[PDB]
């Protein structure tokens, strides 16, 4: 029950958390700009 | 008075807290020698001269001062005969010396000239 | 009839240096447990030498006998 | 030539000399006298037995600094390039280096003898 | 150890083996072995035992040798050639000593009695690094000498390994020396393919140092390093059981698991070479290799061996070991096979 | 941040917590011989951490909520049973045993976590290092087979070399007739079943094994009933205490962070009691471990680790 010494997780470490929202969020952006990108140079190299 | 830095002697640190120091070795010495008969001589004459030399640091808050009293060298050399003392005291319990001759020598043998 | 598991005697078959014993591994013990072999107790030897009496330090009549590490 | 000439007189000098000391004295060989020698009691135990090294891991250090030596000996040569820019980094690189792996054996302790 | 030592240590383990792999000169590549053999066997004293010190001593003096060997092969490859670049070598001599060089530096079969030695002498930590690590730098000059190294002398060492790996590890109860013989049958199989395809000779060993590094990784979890040890995982923690039953079946290469993939791509590249003796032989060979690798998942994981009271203290704390990179690794180590095609990218 | 090699790098070093007040003490003597009330005062007057001697339930406290737990989580080790019939064929004597070393050793680890996270010394009321003068006492009795003295040897061995020996040993020399007296006065009726030769047989362990060898590498004190009574005295002969031999003296900052790395990680400090000895005082089934686990993993705030049970009141589990 209500632990005799505080966890090490009792609360969130909330900078970890931070930086891993942080981190996925930038990730996704990077992915979608990087094959958005990459569709236009393969349409404007192969003429379409 | 400033503590000092050294006691002069090789081996023998300066004792930060002298009277404390001695007011625990004097009491336990007091405390050893109640075990021992009230009419042994070593309890007699030890408890004497412990109550001088405790009554001595109760008396002299100065270290310079209570050395000139108790006149048994440095501080420190006063800690380190108090510590001998107590040794002594608990040995003589169990030699009790007290006791009465344990044999008589035969009959010439301290007699000089033959 | 509750399932079967393994016993000690069973489980005994995996405790030894070796699966399959042989002559050659008789003698074969399992390792310590935490990999420490105790200690040799052999004795190092110390060297003892002579020092004088017949020496230029040892004026001439001391036989010092010194066991030297080095 | 001329420098195998002289290593041979040498050597062949200092043999000659070896020579005549062992056969020109009159000898009186004996086993006391050629007893080992101790300050006259005698030895306990093998002058073969092993003589333990304190400085171990100092002479272990001498084998890596005594090859230090080997790569800067060049440098009276280095010296004289025409690329002296890259040479003084290098040169001053390795001495450093050299210094900084002598002061961590100096700061752990590597260079007291163990007892 | 000081904590910033052991990491310079750590990282000029891999710098030595980085210069294996980007240098272009035999002399850079031979410095590269001698700097990671140096920094290695400190990690391997790291505990300070008469075992650990056996074990350094032991592998000290064969990686001396076999650099003796490598270095002997560029000086001899320099007089028929006048040349040091790294590529096929001018002398067939020189080819014949250097792969044996580079046989005894990977541990393989006659050269193999290192290994189970060694392995079973140091720390759990050290030996994941001995039997992952230690392969790049020897397996990378193996994959740009290829063109000179002689057929036979390369597919015997292979068969060789696979037979001496599979028979090794049967007599096997310690979890370190079962890595060891199961890394000794491993080697064979990405040489033999080496003479054919030097890209399924990079597939297997990087499928492999995946599937070895999870081994490790759960062994050291638990802190066990025997056969019975291990048996009270399931008495702690049991999805440990589960890994390790999974990724021992991949190591034995049964389909759908990762590990069938580079026996897979291997048996194919020999077949398109008309090779189909060597094959069908090494794969029932590995044969012995899943044998005791099923005992370890009996003990482990599909029964339950006897517990002690004691163990009932730790069911109150949590692991606390790193664990580092170990649901990455297994499911690497399992769920691979659907994205086999993905081989290309080593190309 | 937990403490690591991280931590030690930017200067979490023992030596900069460490004074003249960090020391490891522990007391000891017979049975009913004043140790934990002398521990106490000795804890009280210096400053220091007071552990309670580690029972049965010791781990139990360190965990969770505190709260003995039942004893079928033990193994149903049981004190008081081994009073009542101390050759029992279940094999409590030395299950108790074994059980009880491994309680000590988990407490050992955690006063030194303490000692060297805080620098704060700490009381013991007995120790790993002085546990064993039961296990002989047990075996001269004919309570344990040898076997069983030979399993705890081994667990021992690869143990408690891992450590420091405590800097201080107080030892309460009772004599074992007053014992025997003092046990009647206290009125538990199992211990009262305590025969004098089980009682001569700790005495004899302690003052022929465990002193002797403590005196080796730790200050040792020893008293007498009366002088125990005050541990004004006690605690003044601590005070004054030179330190000048045991292992203590050798100790640097790497060698201290090593030990650090070891107690802080409770599982890597009880590896080897669990050592796959089957011994069949201490060795467990399947059937019965499988159905004990099972009931261990649904006691409250126990099926998760630390902080992540909701049955229990903890939040933020889904960022956590
Ligand atoms: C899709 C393409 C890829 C195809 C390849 C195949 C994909 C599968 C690869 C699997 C990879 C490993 C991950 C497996 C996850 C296993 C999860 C599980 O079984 O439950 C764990 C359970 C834990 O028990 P519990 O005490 O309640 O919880 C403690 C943990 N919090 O553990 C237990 O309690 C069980 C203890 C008894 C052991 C039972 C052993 C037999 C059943 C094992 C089933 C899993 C078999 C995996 C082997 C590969 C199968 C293909
Ligand atoms: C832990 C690693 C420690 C690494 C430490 C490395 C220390 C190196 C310090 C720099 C040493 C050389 O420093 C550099 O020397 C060359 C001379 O050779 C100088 O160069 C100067 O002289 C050269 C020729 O002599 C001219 O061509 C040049 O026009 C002129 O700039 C640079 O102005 C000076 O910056
Ligand atoms: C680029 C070349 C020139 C640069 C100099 C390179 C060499 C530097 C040598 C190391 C200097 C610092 O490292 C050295 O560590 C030891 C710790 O044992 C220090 O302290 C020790 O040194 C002296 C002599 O041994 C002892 O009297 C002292 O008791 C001891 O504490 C030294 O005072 C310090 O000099
Ligand atoms: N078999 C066994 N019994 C133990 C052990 N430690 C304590 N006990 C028992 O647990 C009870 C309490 O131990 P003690 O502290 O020595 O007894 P006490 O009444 O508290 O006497 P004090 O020293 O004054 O505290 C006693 O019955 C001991 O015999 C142990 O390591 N093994
Ligand atoms: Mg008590």
């Amino acid at each position: 029950k209500f632990y005799i010494q505080e966890p090490p997780h009792g609360s969130p470490n909330w900078l970890k958390v931070g930086l891993t929202l942080g981190t996925s969020v930038f990730l996704w952006i990077y992915l979608i700009k990087q094959h958005n990108e990459d569709v236009l140079e393969y349409k404007r190299r192969n003429g379409l | 008075g400033l503590l000092k830095k050294t006691t002069g002697l090789v081996g023998l640190a300066v004792c930060e807290t002298p009277h404390e120091r001695l007011k625990i070795l004097y009491t336990k010495i007091l405390d050893v020698l109640g075990h021992i008969p009230k009419n042994a001589a070593y309890r007699k004459y030890t408890e004497q001269i412990t109550n001088e030399k405790l009554s001595m640091v109760k008396a002299e808050p100065d270290v310079k001062k209570l050395e000139e009293r108790l006149q048994g060298g440095q501080i420190e050399e006063v800690i380190l005969q108090a510590e001998n003392e107590l040794s002594l005291a608990r040995k003589m319990i169990q030699w009790k010396p007290w006791e009465p001759l344990v044999e008589e020598p035969p009959a010439s043998q301290w007699k000089w000239p033959i | 009839a509750r399932q079967w598991q393994p016993d000690v005697e069973w489980a005994e078959q995996y405790g030894g240096a070796v699966m399959y014993p042989t002559k050659e591994t008789a003698h074969w013990k399992p390792p310590p447990w935490n990999d420490v072999d105790p200690p040799k107790d052999t004795l190092v030897s110390n060297l003892t030498l002579n020092f004088g009496p017949q020496h230029p330090a040892a004026h001439g009549v001391l036989r010092l006998v010194m066991e030297l590490s080095g | 030539m001329n420098l195998m000439l002289a290593l041979l007189t040498n050597f062949t000098l200092a043999t000659l000399l070896v020579i005549i000391a062992f056969w020109l004295p009159q000898l009186n060989v004996y086993s006391e006298k050629t007893s080992p020698y101790e300050c006259g009691f005698d030895p306990m135990g093998s002058a073969r037995l092993p003589f333990s090294m304190k400085f171990f891991l100092v002479a272990i250090t001498f084998l890596l600094f005594d090859l230090e030596i080997a790569l800067l000996l060049p440098l009276p040569w280095a010296s004289q390039t025409a690329n002296l820019n890259t040479m003084l980094t290098m040169a001053l690189f390795l001495i450093i280096l050299l210094a900084v792996s002598l002061a961590y054996e100096w700061t752990q302790k590597g260079l007291e003898w163990t007892e | 150890m000081n904590p910033i030592i052991f990491i310079i240590i750590l990282l000029t383990i891999m710098l030595g083996t980085i210069i294996v792999m980007i240098s272009s000169h035999w002399l850079l590549v031979w410095i590269g072995f001698e700097m990671n053999m140096l920094a290695i066997i400190p990690i391997m004293m790291k505990n300070h035992n008469p075992r650990a010190t056996e074990a350094s001593t032991k592998y000290f003096l064969t990686q001396s040798t076999a650099s003796m060997l490598l270095m002997m092969a560029v000086i001899i490859n320099l007089m028929f050639s006048g040349q040091w670049t790294v590529m096929k070598l001018f002398n067939p001599m020189a080819s014949m000593l250097m792969t044996m060089a580079l046989a005894m530096k990977l541990g393989m079969a006659p050269f193999h009695f290192w290994v189970p030695e060694v392995t079973q002498g140091i720390p759990l930590s050290s030996g994941l690094i001995l039997l992952t690590w230690q392969k790049l730098a020897p397996m990378s000059v193996l994959y740009q000498i290829f063109p000179s190294i002689n057929l036979n002398l390369i597919l015997t060492l292979s068969v060789l390994s696979i037979l001496i790996g599979g028979w090794g590890g049967l007599n096997q109860t310690q979890l370190r020396k079962i890595m060891a013989y199961s890394s000794i049958a491993h080697m064979g199989w990405m040489t033999a393919v080496l003479p054919y395809n030097p890209t399924m000779t990079l597939l297997n060993l990087i499928i492999y140092i995946i599937m070895t590094s999870t081994m490790f990784t759960m062994f050291m979890a638990n802190s066990t390093t025997t056969t019975l040890s291990l048996s009270h995982t399931w008495n702690k923690t049991p999805i440990m059981t589960v890994l390790i039953l999974a990724t021992l079946l991949s190591m034995g290469g049964l389909p759908p698991l990762s590990g069938f993939m580079p026996k897979w791509m291997i048996i194919q590249e020999m077949t398109k070479n008309n090779s189909i003796i060597l094959p069908t032989f090494m794969a029932i060979t590995a044969l012995l290799n899943l044998y005791f690798y099923m005992r370890l998942t009996y003990s482990t994981t599909l029964t339950m061996f006897p517990s002690t009271n004691n163990m009932k203290m730790k069911w109150q704390f949590p692991l606390m070991k790193k664990m580092t990179f170990l649901p990455t690794m297994v499911v690497l180590s399992t769920m691979m096979l659907p994205l086999t095609p993905m081989l290309s990218v080593l190309e | 941040l937990q403490y690591g090699p991280l931590a030690y790098i930017l200067g979490e070093k023992a030596t900069k917590k460490m004074t003249e007040k960090s020391k490891l003490i522990t007391v000891d003597g017979n049975i009913c011989s004043g140790k934990s009330k002398l521990a106490k005062e000795i804890a009280e007057k210096l400053g220091l951490k007071h552990f309670p001697e580690a029972g049965i339930h010791y781990v139990d406290s360190t965990t969770g909520d505190g709260k003995p737990l039942p004893v079928q989580f033990s193994g149903n080790c049981s004190l008081e049973k081994f009073y009542d019939d101390p050759k029992s064929n279940d094999g409590n004597s030395y299950r108790l045993q074994a059980w009880l070393y491994a309680s000590r050793l988990l407490q050992y680890a955690d006063a030194l976590e303490h000692l060297l996270s805080t620098g704060q010394g700490v009381v013991l009321e007995r120790s790993i290092y002085s546990d064993f003068v039961f296990l002989e006492a047990m075996y001269r009795q004919g309570f344990i087979r040898k076997q069983c003295v030979d399993h705890y040897n081994q667990v021992k061995k690869v143990t408690i070399c891992e450590y420091l020996p405590p800097h201080v040993v107080v030892y309460v020399d009772v004599p074992v007739p007053e014992v025997q007296s003092r046990i009647q006065k206290k009125g538990n009726p199992h211990e009262m079943k305590i025969t004098s030769a089980y009682l001569q047989d700790i005495e004899n362990a302690y003052k022929g094994t465990f002193l002797p060898e403590m005196s080796e590498k730790c200050e040792v004190l020893q008293y007498s009933a009366w002088e125990a009574q005050d541990a004004e005295k006690v605690v003044e002969d601590i005070e004054y205490l030179k330190y000048d031999k045991g292992p203590w003296l050798d100790q640097n900052d790497r060698k201290l962070h090593k030990l650090r790395m070891l107690v802080q990680d409770k599982l890597e400090v009880l590896n080897y009691t669990s050592i796959p000895v089957f011994l069949p005082e201490v060795t467990v089934g399947a059937h019965q471990s499988d159905q004990v686990f099972q009931e261990f993993t649904e006691l409250p705030g126990r099926k998760y680790r630390a902080g992540y049970n909701e049955d229990v009141g903890d939040k933020w589990i889904w960022l956590k």
